């Protein structure tokens, strides 16, 4: 909760360069064989966004800014992410957007929820018998005057460590636009080490939160594991940008499928 | 004089299929006209300074008298614009005429007859000229001394 | 309204019609009736109980 | 399907020929719109079905009639639409009613459009 | 020589399915009927472009059935009758150089005649 | 022979130094956007 | 038809609503001036053709 890790070490914000990221499919109207305008907000080509990465001796869970919205890529092996928390002071002060998986499904509700420094889902003595269940909860204390509440598909999610270089990637985009709360998903396999790969991909929705309240911050929920101060968390890396308003050339295909994007 | 018209028939089989450019005289037509309809429906999405573009949606959302000031916003600016498309064909209808007045021209001139007019056939002495069918349009090949 | 006839002399302001093709209306199909389709009533609050 | 009607689906509405196609929508795009920003398509809100959305006949009505002095005959010609409502004949331009076919060749008196023109004649 | 032929209709294109949009049209007079039949003039015009152009005659020539004509080679320029529609070798390339659309514009509104003088009776030209 | 070209440009007349002003010629559409080009033409002509 | 030819006037003085219903002659005003001249131009470009 309030007590800081112990190998956890601050580390200087480096940045990378994003090519093609921040594309996705403006809206539910479906078009093919055309080269479509949309001006809305997007991750600026060629744009340096955020590099952040969680590790046995640096651990990163700070508070970043909302802003309009932010967009969000992430390779994963262990699947060390559990979820992402939102509201204006992330605590009961007021009300506060939390998307979660609990390992069983994913919980979506807005409730006032008690801050902690280091909020995180911890476990401890694997050795054998691997375990990784839900036993010491250290994202919030207590939850109330719940003003929504949502259950989406269920998804297992598998906390076993691995070793190796990254095979998934993750690309998320977060965004609130007149009190509606957008999510997009995106999954894929990538051979991966350090920084980012070189490819397009098109974002999909994935689920639709009309939500209305303000978001100035957000955190993003980790897993920590020890075979609390003294637990750790696997190795991971995510990125974190803010997005514009800027204008895409949507070239879609005869499928429907965005082929290109371009920047104007 | 046989070696250097049949040689040269074949030059014009191989320009003309190699070469997709020449004529961009008569893709230009087609990219005029597509143009002017394209833009001409897409006037119909503006809302001409309404509340909204749809008709339907100021007349079961407005009331009576609302969407009478509204429907009179969207038929001035739908007329204007259709006035604009109308006054740019004719205007480009005057332009067609005209080339197609010359077609006519060289049609007696280069081909029924022979012209002894300075490159108005084409560069040379004017020999006799084979009219060829294209799309919206007409080919000419002249043969010149 | 009587015969096309009268149409096209209604069309050329007068009875003297020349030999010719004139363009004296628009042909357009009205819709045969009125089709409505909405989605589920899934997600039912249980009242009854 | 395929008959003219005034479709409402969710909470857009329109008239026009509803035919099922074989275009594949996004699972999350329902309505689908053509180049000019105007729906060419539609999935059907409950069932699993593409509806390719047609606007519904419509066009000129020309009349071939000779001079007056001449005869009152009168053939009605359709333009860019085939007989529907209904010497019922079909052209590339379209309907055509109240004329005879004749094969043999003649002189251009009356145009009617690809190629075919109408006279007044035994 | 020949431009697209279009017809614009005035009431349904300003106001769609729409009988209050169509009574306030009428207050504007004759603007309606002078757009539509300006498009109708060009139409025809576009029309008297072709036989002012390609047909400068009034028979039909044909060429022998024997060809020699002194060892010049027409062949190409000539229409070949082996094709399903008479063309020459040129026009061959000619139609496909050059460049369905016009339908989905008749049901947009716009309406695309087809034009009095087929592309065939051209080619015979 | 030539004709003095001249380009004006729509967005510049129309609104002087006004941002809502300009707001609303984007509900006009192509009408600005659509003079830039019969003007372009004019010149390219002239050329010619 | 506006109260004046100036829009730095209209817009401070009117609101933002008023000042639209003004600034609406004005900008018909300009776009009939404008279409007027680029409709001469096309028509004078002819005549030098």
């Amino acid at each position: 909760q309030c007590v800081n890790l112990t190998t956890r070490t601050q580390l200087p914000p480096a940045y990378t360069n994003s090519f093609t990221r921040g594309v996705y499919y403006p809206d539910k109207v479906f078009r093919s064989s055309v080269l479509h305008s949309t001006q809305d907000l997007f991750l600026p080509f060629f744009s340096n966004v955020t590099w952040f990465h969680a590790i046995h001796k640096r651990f990163d869970n700070p508070v970043l800014p909302f802003n309009d919205g932010v967009y969000f890529a992430s390779t994963e092996k262990s699947n060390i992410i559990r979820g992402w928390i939102f509201g204006t002071t992330l605590d009961s002060k007021t009300q506060s957007l939390l998307i979660v998986n609990n390992a069983t499904n994913v919980v979506i509700k807005v409730c006032e929820f008690q801050f902690c420094n280091d909020p995180f889902l911890d476990v401890y003595y694997h050795k054998n018998n691997k375990s990784w269940m839900k036993s010491e909860f250290r994202v919030y204390s207590s939850a109330n005057n719940c003003t929504f509440e949502y259950v989406s598909q269920p998804f297992l999610m598998d906390l076993e460590g691995k070793q190796g270089n990254f095979k998934n990637l993750r690309e998320f985009v977060f965004k609130n636009i007149d009190g509606y709360f957008k999510i997009y998903s995106k999954h894929t396999p990538i051979n991966l080490v350090r920084d980012l790969p070189q490819g397009f991909s098109a974002l999909e929705p994935l689920v639709d939160l009309p939500i209305g309240i303000n978001i100035t911050r957000f955190q993003t929920l980790l897993a920590l594991h020890r075979s609390s101060s003294g637990w750790t968390a696997g190795a991971a890396a995510y990125y974190v940008g803010y997005l514009q308003p800027r204008t895409f050339l949507l070239k879609y295909n005869e499928n429907g499928t965005i082929t290109d994007a371009v920047d104007c | 004089i046989a070696n250097q018209f049949n040689s040269a028939i074949g030059k014009i089989q191989d320009s003309l299929s190699s070469t997709a450019s020449a004529l961009g005289k008569l893709q230009d037509v087609v990219n005029q006209n597509a143009q002017a309809l394209n833009t001409l429906v897409k006037q119909l999405s503006s809302n001409f300074g309404a509340i909204s573009s749809v008709l339907n949606d100021i007349l079961s959302r407005l009331d009576p008298p609302e969407a009478e000031v509204q429907i009179d916003r969207l038929i001035t600016g739908r007329l204007q614009s259709l006035q604009t498309y109308v006054t740019q064909q004719l205007i480009r209808a005057a332009e067609i005429r005209a080339s197609a007045n010359l077609a006519a021209t060289k049609m007696s001139e280069c081909v029924l007859g022979q012209s002894k007019r300075v490159d108005f056939c084409g560069k040379g002495y004017h020999l006799m000229s084979f009219p060829q069918s294209a799309p919206h349009g007409v080919v000419f090949l002249h043969v010149t001394y | 309204a009587l015969d096309p006839l009268s149409e096209t002399k209604c069309t050329l302001k007068s009875f003297t019609v020349e030999k010719g093709i004139y363009q004296t209306s628009n042909f357009r199909v009205q819709p045969t009736e009125s089709i409505v389709r909405f989605p589920n009533i899934t997600n039912l609050c249980p009242f009854g109980e | 399907k395929n008959k003219c009607v005034n479709f409402n689906f969710n909470g857009l509405t329109g008239t026009g020929v509803l035919t099922e196609s074989n275009k594949k929508f996004l699972p999350f795009q329902q309505f689908g719109r053509d180049i000019a920003d105007t729906t060419d398509a539609v999935r059907d809100p409950q069932t699993l079905e593409i509806l390719d959305i047609t606007p519904c006949s419509f066009g000129g009505v020309s009349v071939i009639t000779p001079g007056t002095n001449t005869s009152n005959q009168v053939a009605v010609l359709y333009q860019g639409v085939n007989c529907t409502e209904v010497n019922v004949f079909q052209t590339r331009a379209g309907c055509l009613i109240g004329a005879e076919h004749v094969n043999n060749s003649y002189e251009c008196d009356i145009p009617i459009g690809a190629g075919i023109c109408a006279s007044y004649q035994t | 020589v020949s431009m697209t032929k279009t017809s614009v209709d005035c009431t349904m294109y300003i106001c769609g399915d729409s009988t209050e949009c169509s009574n306030l049209l009428l207050q504007y007079g004759s603007f309606c009927t002078q757009l539509n039949r300006a498009l109708t003039g060009i139409a025809v015009e576009q029309d008297k472009n072709t036989q002012e152009v390609f047909a400068q005659v009034k028979q039909i020539y044909k060429t022998p059935p024997i060809k020699d004509f002194g060892g010049f080679n027409f062949s190409q320029i000539l229409p070949d009758p082996s094709k399903p529609s008479k063309r020459s070798f040129i026009e061959d390339l000619l139609f496909n150089k050059v460049t369905d659309l016009i339908c989905a514009q008749k049901f947009n509104g716009l309406t695309v005649l087809p034009p009095l003088l087929t592309d065939e009776m051209i080619a015979q030209y």
